[PDB]
């Protein structure tokens, strides 16, 4: 539908090469593991306060 | 007045001195009164935890 319609010399294979031939940026979680060791160390915290109670 | 021998009166004097500073007293001091039992049911401070 994009080439038997678009006047224009290969533009239509070129601009979507370009779109299959792109990597878009892939977010990164950086924020999981801070949390997961304030966690453990909470627990900790908690298990030592529940051997004293 | 009899009251007025004042031969006998030693015999009078002493005993009571002992019966009433001595005796009576211990006879006192062996009676006590507990305070009365307060059990409160709410005495409960631990805490939270950390959080």
């Amino acid at each position: 539908y994009y080439k038997a319609n678009v006047a224009k010399a290969g533009l239509v294979d070129d601009f979507e090469k370009k779109f299959n031939a792109l990597k878009v940026p892939v977010p990164e979680d950086k924020y999981t593991a801070q949390v997961d060791a304030e966690e453990k160390e909470d627990v900790k915290s908690c298990a030592e306060w529940v051997s004293l109670s | 007045m009899p009251q007025l021998n004042t031969t006998v009166w030693p015999t009078m004097i002493t005993p009571m001195l002992l019966t009433l500073f001595l005796i009576t007293q211990l006879k006192m001091l062996n009676t006590n009164y507990h305070l009365p039992p307060s059990p409160k049911p709410m005495k409960m401070k631990n805490y939270n935890k950390p959080w």
